[PDB]
């Protein structure tokens, strides 16, 4: 009676058997932005079909070591469907994500991951390994794109803030004798109602399993983790010709 | 009319403000009923209360919560600048000095204003100025709030100490400081401590990439600070700033910082040296 | 003009006296304000959220720091035997320094309140265990047996489909409010003790591994306070920051 | 019931060497293994429990590994208080199944036997019964066979070796094989021969003896 | 009379009552803070409300 | 220090019983296993059963159940082992082990139990000395065999304890029901037979300690 769920957006839908609740980050609801808050003047554009649907990136692959993984949003699907072409196209953007985490592993198995949205997620660099050396990170690791990128220090998530107080974002679990799945509404969180998708990254979704993977010698050790996506009221303003970067 | 298809929240504010009282309680044996057990994975703490696992009293709180708010957490002035005028040396010889205003150079202010991703407050500057002994001598000073655009002092003559609409303050030393309100100033709604995000377009390579987290909203101007006077003084003067938040909001709490900090722009740590959370001892089973 | 006599305190800068000072420009007005999500007012609804506990902070774990927010269980020979044990007070030097209650004490003096800890289970399915989680007023120290800790508040754990037992350490305290305690004489601030042991044994089947680990997480409750705003010892500037 | 294999129950190295004593079970024991040693005579000491650690006592010469279904104890380097039978024993279900042990021996030179058959005495079969024996001296290794010959004939059952283990400081070993007979089928034959026959000499190392001398 | 309101909490001021000498509103006192919390949008975001008595899940 | 001391050895007839104990020291008796191991000569090393004094109940093995019965009596701090239908198979060497965290960390001293029904037979003492028609050559060993003795074993000796870089005591091998052993020493010929040797049995049991030369 909460084990089971659909989730119908678009024409796609995602069905589960043994998923958990849905998490509501922050309390609130993907709305279009009002008439009090909005500042441009011009019409924005509400494609409600063709973008607001669900988009799944590239699977991942769970060992005994992993450290983690990382996404950036909007830029996974800067590239993907008519959601990149509108990115391109359009000065201006405005959305809530649904974000939807599987993995599926037997009942002789065991680990825990840790899927987390942190709002404005900059990254940090070792300094060099001395902290003499002001490093910057590149921009194929401020912006993977649709594979994502790994964590090299877990355990301070790169930017020198612990793992032991990722739970105060908006987060759930995924301990594989207890459900397969994770499911994050997000609202639009950001200082101004609009901001352009190619420059600003909003949050960060941030997969890290916090208890290993260990199952016995024998048994399947092919263990995916995969990643979909659906955005939520999605409008666009400011139309010109297309910018890939 | 030819066209079918052409045709929210979750919580309630309250006002607490004292601490919840805990009623009696019983011993209860039954079946169906488990407040112990809960579903960690779900993302929801746990709502058990003291009353559900033990056998209680009726106390009566009076424990009040208004310390506790982000009002009076922050309504302690905290230091921000350090400006020094040397007469012999290599900073600010020349009875000038400018200094770009970045209020994330000092850390105990630093962790504290970074446990939220957005602020939006209004400020209050005290300027304390003494000589490097601690001492005090008749000298009158001259402090310039610089806005982004405005033209900046290059010498203690120049033409933008003529403060024609910039906003300015003569102060001598042996005064009490002096303080003053700065409002919200930023173009956007609040302020940014972390913004992930580039502020231009462009191809991106690696010699422009010290502008990854820089964003332009919180970029504020200059203080400019001088001796007046066509000659030079005799005297040296260092300069500390301290700034204390008033009529603070507050949005998206953060994580906060265990490593030591390295540069005022990005959260930068030591590699080699990165610290525990926590202090650790001998054995698991003991204390 | 109005005869006036000044009194002690003039010319003084208290850093935290609330005071009206002079503008700096005539006419402003700022940004208007919109609806950004996660507002907050107190930080008591910071503190009333779940971080992990830091059990397993051994001196062989800090070259791998990941192992430290978790503790193993396993197939035992003995039986009824202690698992680990750690102090229940949040500002002091220990496990509960990473989580966001503890964190957020230590800028604070006194606390007084009621603390929830949730265990977690994260093994495998076919597993079966019972553990027993106890919490000791202060007095001696750790016990031997389980048959001295179970004179204290304890909580009976089952393994099933419900992966998770909250146990509450109760307010128990001779002031109403509480200082931080230290390795000294403010050490009459003490809370205590929290010892997990083995109720029966962990049993898993041929084919299960044969240890997993838990995961602890710590909040507090509804009648948590704080009091007396201090400086952290948590952050340390030695040079500068460039 | 996890029967566990000691394969093989006899090695020998010498002095300052590297021995490695396996162990395979049968079902998976959840490196739940310890090691003893028994010197003869005395009671088992444990050496090693659960596969990696030593006890309170026992120096750094032994250690212990393995994974799997398969285990290993090494001892480097071998000294001489080392040198006693080895087991392996399985705690992680009931019966707590032993090993079959692997006794240690020191490795030297060849020796050839030197047997030497001695008559019966006249004394003793005026009773009723005779006791011939063959004996042989100060040998290595041990693996042989030796055989009765009574006028070109084969003649087992009836006989019975006794051994020894290896003496102190020169590594030798030695057998008694006597047999005991009524004295009425003494006078069936006439010869006394020994063949001890030996792995690689092609022919074996024989004395006779003769009544009619 | 009255005063520029120009602070930066109008709609959603934190305090109830003020100080102030100035016709700016950014220069007056921090004054009592409200003690209003909502602390259900940290503690249990979940999308259907889940019962403290009886389990979560099933 | 901890130390488990057990009774001395015991010989009994086919089809009687014994009561084999085993007492602790310098632990809580009450609040561990007490094992129980026998040892056939010479190869093997098998559990019997085990006993937790405090509440009393037993564990055996499957091929031990109806053959022994375990006790323990906590006034003294003593276990039992109760062997009963006594055999010929039931000839071993019976440990006392305790358990500390599934393995056996300490042991005791070892008793031993012999079942057999023969009573106890002077030795014959009979030399095995050359010859009636081959002495070559000019280094020849000699020994003397006994034979005919119960209980194992006894204790021969040469030449008053004299002679020790030449000896090769074998150990006993019984047979009907009755045990044998020999001896042998090495001389040249050039002491022999100037050194009339002298083979020294002593069998504490029946006190007949019989001498012989050559
Ligand atoms: C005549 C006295 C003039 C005093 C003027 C002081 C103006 C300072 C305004 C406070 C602005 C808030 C700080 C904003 C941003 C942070 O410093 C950012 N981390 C900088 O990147």
């Amino acid at each position: 009676s909460d084990r089971v769920a659909q989730l119908t957006i678009g024409n796609s839908t995602i069905t589960t058997q043994e998923a958990a609740n849905i998490v509501i980050a922050y309390g609130e609801w993907p709305e279009y932005c009002p008439d009090t808050d909005a500042t441009a003047v011009d019409k924005p554009t509400r494609p409600d079909v063709s973008v607001n649907r669900f988009f799944t990136l590239d699977t991942k692959s769970w060992a005994k070591d992993s450290k983690g993984w990382y996404w950036k949003f909007p830029d996974v699907l800067t590239e993907v469907g008519v959601f990149g072409q509108n990115a391109q196209f359009h000065y201006l953007y405005r959305s809530g994500f649904c974000v939807h985490v599987q993995c599926n592993a037997s009942k002789f198995h065991q680990g825990a991951l840790l899927v987390a949205v942190l709002p404005e997620y900059v990254l940090g660099t070792i300094a060099g390994g001395t902290g003499n050396e002001n490093s910057h990170p590149p921009y194929a690791t401020t912006q993977p794109g649709q594979v994502g990128a790994v964590l090299t220090h877990p355990y301070v998530l790169d930017a020198g803030i612990p793992l032991s107080q990722l739970t105060v974002c908006p987060h759930q679990w995924i301990n594989l004798r207890t459900n397969n799945c994770a499911t994050i509404i997000v609202p639009y969180m950001n200082t101004v109602p609009f901001d352009s998708a190619l420059n600003h990254c909003n949050f960060g979704l941030l997969v890290i399993p916090v208890v290993p993977l260990d199952f016995n010698a024998g048994a399947t050790s092919e263990i995916p983790i995969t990643v979909t996506i659906a955005p939520m009221c999605a409008e666009f303003a400011g139309l010109r010709q297309a910018v890939k970067q | 009319d030819p066209i079918a298809d052409m045709i929210r929240s979750l919580t309630a504010l309250q006002v607490l403000p004292t601490a919840a009282n805990t009623e009696a309680s019983s011993h209860r044996l039954g079946t169906g009923v488990v407040p112990a057990l809960q579903a960690a994975e779900t993302g929801a703490s746990s709502n058990a209360s003291d009353k559900n696992l033990i056998e209680t009293r009726c106390v009566l709180n009076h424990h009040s919560t208004q310390e506790t708010a982000i009002g009076n957490f922050f309504s302690r002035a905290g230091l921000v600048s350090i400006i020094t005028m040397p007469t012999m040396g290599t900073q600010n010889t020349d009875g000038y000095a400018n200094w770009d205003i970045d209020l994330m150079g000092y850390a105990q202010l630093r962790r504290k204003c970074e446990l939220f991703t957005y602020m939006r407050f209004d400020a209050e500057f005290t300027f304390v100025v003494a000589k490097p002994n601690g001492e005090l001598v008749p000298q009158l000073l001259q402090y310039m709030y610089v806005p982004p655009g405005a033209p900046k002092p290059t010498s203690r003559d120049s033409f933008a100490w003529q403060t024609a609409t910039n906003p300015s303050v003569f102060v001598k030393m042996t005064d009490p400081p002096a303080q003053v309100s700065v409002p919200f100033m930023s173009p956007a709604s609040a302020y940014q401590w972390f913004y992930d995000g580039y502020p231009t377009f462009g191809e991106h390579l690696q010699a422009n990439d010290l502008d990854y987290g820089q964003c332009p909203n919180n970029m504020m101007g200059t203080f400019s600070i001088r001796t007046v006077g066509t000659k030079k003084s005799p005297h040296s003067i260092t300069l500390r700033v301290y700034m204390r938040i008033k009529h603070v909001r507050a949005w998206i709490p953060r994580p906060l910082r265990n490593q030591p900090y390295l540069f005022k722009t990005n959260p930068n740590y030591k590699g080699n040296d990165i610290k525990c959370t926590s202090t650790s001892r001998d054995k698991i089973t003991t204390l | 003009g109005i005869p006036t006599e000044l009194k002690p305190g003039t010319n003084q800068f208290l850093t935290t006296d609330d005071g009206v000072s002079a503008p700096i420009l005539p006419g402003f007005h700022p940004t208007p304000p919109i609806h950004i999500p996660g507002e907050v007012r107190n930080l008591l609804e910071i503190c009333r959220v779940e971080t992990i506990l830091e059990v397993n902070n051994l001196k062989t774990n800090e070259t791998t720091p990941m192992q430290r927010l978790c503790f193993p269980v396993s197939v035992q020979s003995k039986t009824g035997e202690l698992c680990a044990a750690f102090r229940a007070d949040p500002g002091r030097d220990g496990p509960w320094q990473s989580t966001i209650l503890g964190q957020l004490c230590r800028y604070y003096t006194q606390w007084s309140g009621s603390l929830e800890v949730t265990f977690m289970f994260a093994g495998s399915f076919m597993a079966t265990g019972k553990m027993l989680i106890a919490y000791t007023p202060p007095g001696g120290s750790v016990p031997a047996d389980r048959i001295t800790a179970m004179l204290g508040t304890h909580v009976i754990w089952d393994f099933g489909l419900q992966s998770s037992v909250t146990l509450v350490v109760p307010w128990i305290s001779n002031t109403h409010y509480r200082a931080h305690a230290r390795a000294g004489y403010f050490d009459y601030y003490t809370t205590g003790i929290i010892t997990i042991w083995y109720q029966t044994n962990y049993v898993v089947p041929i084919g299960a591994p044969t240890t997993a680990y838990i995961v602890a997480l710590a909040a507090a409750q509804d009648n948590f306070t704080m009091k007396l705003c201090k400086d952290t010892e948590d952050i340390e500037q030695t040079a500068n920051i460039q | 019931d996890i029967q566990m294999t000691q394969s093989s129950s006899y090695l020998s190295v010498s002095l300052g060497g590297r021995v490695t004593i396996t162990c395979k079970a049968s079902d998976h024991i959840n490196n739940w293994l310890a090691w003893y040693q028994q010197k003869p005579g005395n009671a088992p000491r444990l050496l090693i429990s659960g596969a990696t650690s030593l006890e309170t006592g026992v120096p750094s010469r032994f250690s212990g590994s393995g994974s799997g279904k398969d285990y290993t104890l090494s001892i480097t380097s071998l000294q001489t208080e080392d040198v006693a039978t080895y087991y392996c024993q399985q705690y992680w279900n009931s019966p707590y199944t032993f090993g079959g042990g692997t006794k240690l021996e020191i490795k030297r030179a060849d020796a050839a036997p030197t047997v030497s058959i001695f008559p019966p005495s006249s004394e003793q079969l005026t009773s009723g019964g005779a006791s011939v024996v063959c004996f042989l001296n100060n040998f290595y290794p041990k693996d042989i066979n030796v055989k009765w010959k009574i006028d070109g004939s084969e003649r087992q059952n009836g006989v019975l070796n006794s051994w020894t283990d290896q003496d102190s400081k020169d590594s030798t070993y030695s057998m008694s094989s006597t047999l005991t007979l009524t004295k009425d089928e003494y006078e069936r034959h006439n010869s006394y021969t020994c063949e001890a026959t030996h792995k690689t000499s092609t022919s074996p190392i024989v004395k006779s003896f003769n009544r009619n001398e | 009379s009255h005063e520029n309101s120009n602070s930066a909490s109008e709609g959603s001021t934190i305090n109830y009552t003020t100080i102030n000498y100035y016709k700016d509103a950014y220069a007056a006192s921090a004054g009592r803070q409200d003690m209003s919390q909502d602390p259900k949008r940290f503690t249990d975001p979940v999308m259907d409300v889940i019962h403290e008595m009886a389990p979560p899940l099933k | 220090q901890v130390q488990l001391q057990q009774s001395g050895p015991e010989l009994v007839k086919p089809g009687a019983s014994v009561k084999i104990s085993c007492k602790a020291s310098g632990y809580a008796f009450s609040t561990s296993w007490m094992n129980w191991v026998i040892q056939r000569p010479g190869q093997g090393l098998e559990w019997i059963g085990r006993i937790y004094p405090g509440d009393g109940d037993t564990n055996y093995n499957g091929k031990f159940k109806g053959k022994a019965t375990l006790t323990a009596d906590k006034s003294s701090s003593t276990a039992y082992m109760q062997l009963s239908s006594l055999t010929s198979v039931d000839s071993a060497v019976y440990f006392c082990a305790r358990r500390d965290y599934g393995y056996f960390d300490y042991w005791g001293q070892g008793t031993t139990l012999t079942v057999s029904s023969a009573k106890t037979t002077p030795p014959s003492v009979y030399p095995l000395a050359p010859g009636c028609g081959d002495t070559t050559g000019s280094s020849v060993t000699l020994g003397c065999l006994v034979k005919g003795y119960f209980p194992e074993s006894v204790t021969v000796t040469w030449n008053s304890g004299s002679l020790s870089s030449s000896v090769h005591t074998f150990p006993a091998l019984l047979q009907s029901g009755l045990y044998t052993m020999s001896s042998s020493v090495t001389v040249p010929s050039s002491t022999w037979p100037s050194q009339t040797v002298t083979c020294s049995v002593a069998h504490p049991a029946s006190s007949t300690t019989v001498d012989k030369k050559l």
